[PDB]
């Protein structure tokens, strides 16, 4: 009995903390791409306004 | 600082455009002024240096 139980609760610990480092990996990887996409379209609207001002 | 650059040579470009244009200008002038006067006067440079 000692035995199954130590051997359970490795494989849940070993289990929980993939499932955290998989989901915060998701959840950086999806904020950092949308960020960049923001920084683009920001840099395109002030080179637009940057060339209107100029002609 | 593109945006930066991209505006210095837009103005160079215009003042190159400027300068081409008040060239032309000039040179247009200058034809007008020889049509009416007559190039005869510049003969007596031909004495400069030959």
């Amino acid at each position: 009995e000692q035995l199954a139980n130590a051997r359970r609760d490795y494989e849940a610990e070993i289990a929980r903390a993939r499932q955290e480092a998989a989901k915060i990996v998701a959840q950086a990887q999806e904020r950092a791409k949308q960020q960049e996409a923001e920084i683009i379209a920001q840099a395109r609207r002030e080179a637009e306004r940057l060339k209107e001002e100029a002609r | 600082a593109q945006a930066e650059q991209e505006r210095i040579r837009m103005l160079s470009e215009a003042k190159s455009q400027i300068a081409d244009l008040v060239t032309l200008t000039a040179s247009r002038v200058l034809g007008a002024e020889l049509q009416a006067r007559g190039h005869d006067a510049l003969i007596a440079e031909s004495l400069a240096a030959l």
